[PDB]
């Protein structure tokens, strides 16, 4: 019924199979301007190309018309530019202890894998820069392969076809990855639902909050109350409202993990830089 | 089917 | 590039003689209206009883036909007399009185725009209004007052010859926008200045209308943050009076020198109101 109670459950491995649903909420502490806000950020840069609207970057017909805006964005978020924050490593620690069942993320930054979470433990629901597929060749290519062309303000082309190599991102209208259908298995078997910084505006993602059984408690650390959590709550719901980083930090302390947490972030920052 | 910008719109016509 | 001071001087000099205004829920919340029930509010708690799949289901027609009680619960709140218009609605009443208003396109169903004295001709209620209704069977028109008794008694209006549900003129999800909305073709090219008051602009064709104005036309955004096509595609003569809506309107009224004339209006209308 309260945030400590959830922490104690995890702490005692009573919640041994955790499903987590995170959004662009946990990325913005990392400096990532994922939101494409009106203020200083990519917004002005993508305005150079004279988009019809900011969300036009993720349309297939416009991208075929002019793919330079998408790749401009890609250069920014492409792995090795930004670092994972405390949230991303807290979930890595949850995985290492054998508690994580799956991490459903709405983000394309890729910091989840950067933080050490294996691909098997991950459902990148809006795509990832870990692979690419030639728009003509239809050949899959690893992420690193296109880094040179992307990071040099160039447009990658397939080796045999010389057609555009679009990262594996789910453009507006394209079906979600097959990996999304693991929600059928994970959510009934889940032992606790963690929600970190997601608006829950997207209804295919949002609908999964009610998928868990009524015995399962649902922890909402998001800044405000949104989605089916707010509209149709259950008794075992817990809302740790407030700034995301502070909420995660409080839970780490309440778990007695602050020492182990500082150890993880430090040695992992070393590996990266 | 992800974040379709026109999630719900009162059609003008 | 341009400031609220500059805009006030232009109006004061009658340079902008034909004003089109675009208002949203931003101007209603200073009046206490919970147009969206998202936060914890009295209107919010009641609608959870009906066990709706989601908060916008009440605006969807098929759920209504299943159970019309939640929508009329909402109506019971917004029916005129419960809530009052604030300074914004009267600032636009003053804009009309001075002969400057060309049209007022509103996203709201509260109806405070008409309550404040702005005629229907100068007004485009773009999402509908509770001032009229039509039998869902005979498609017969009824004024708002006709169904007022039944709404306030937690009842469901049935009309006289049909005995079928009498739905107020509210644009439900899927319904075509009001006929009056098509005045944007005439109004927007002729406008000389565009005012946007407390509108997120995340919904179209509303957002799309910001670009309809001529390149000479300045666009004043008093919304708390810079939003909509204004951010993605701004103009040179645009002015963003960012911050709390009432604060921006008050500052603009002061810069126009109408505060004296403004106080008189709020007084005489508050008297008639109660
Ligand atoms: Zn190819
Ligand atoms: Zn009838």
């Amino acid at each position: 019924l309260s945030l400590q109670d959830v922490a104690e459950l995890i702490r005692a491995r009573a919640c041994q199979r955790v499903v987590v649903m995170v959004g662009a909420g946990i990325s913005t502490p990392s400096g990532i301007p994922d939101f494409r806000s009106p203020g200083s950020g990519l917004y002005s840069n993508l305005q150079q190309y004279d988009l019809p609207y900011p969300e036009a970057i993720f349309e297939l017909p416009f991208f075929f018309h002019n793919p330079k805006p998408f790749f401009t964005l890609a250069k920014e978020l492409y792995p090795g530019n930004y670092k994972p924050n405390v949230t991303h490593y807290f979930l890595r620690l949850l995985h290492d202890k054998g508690l994580l069942l799956r991490l459903y993320t709405q983000n394309i930054d890729g910091l989840e894998r950067v933080s050490g979470i294996p691909a098997s433990k991950l459902v990148e629901a809006h795509g990832t820069f870990a692979s690419a597929t030639c728009t003509v060749c239809q050949r899959p290519f690893p992420g690193e392969d296109i880094r040179a062309d992307v990071m040099a303000d160039r447009v990658p082309r397939c080796p045999v076809c010389t057609g555009v190599v679009k990262p594996d991102i789910v453009f507006f209208g394209e079906p979600l990855p097959q990996r999304f259908l693991l929600h059928v298995v994970d959510f009934p078997m889940a032992d606790l639902l963690l929600i970190l910084g997601t608006s829950l505006e997207v209804e295919p993602f949002a609908s999964l909050t009610e998928a868990v059984r009524s015995s399962v408690p649902r922890l909402l650390i998001n800044r405000d109350l949104v989605g089916p959590l707010a509209w149709h709550p259950r008794s075992r719901d817990v809302a740790q409202l407030g700034d995301v980083v502070h909420g995660v930090e409080s839970l780490v302390e309440l778990l007695g993990w602050t020492e182990e947490m500082r150890d993880l972030v430090q040695r992992e920052t070393g590996k990266l830089d | 089917s992800p974040v379709k910008l026109k999630t719900f719109k009162x059609i003008p016509m």
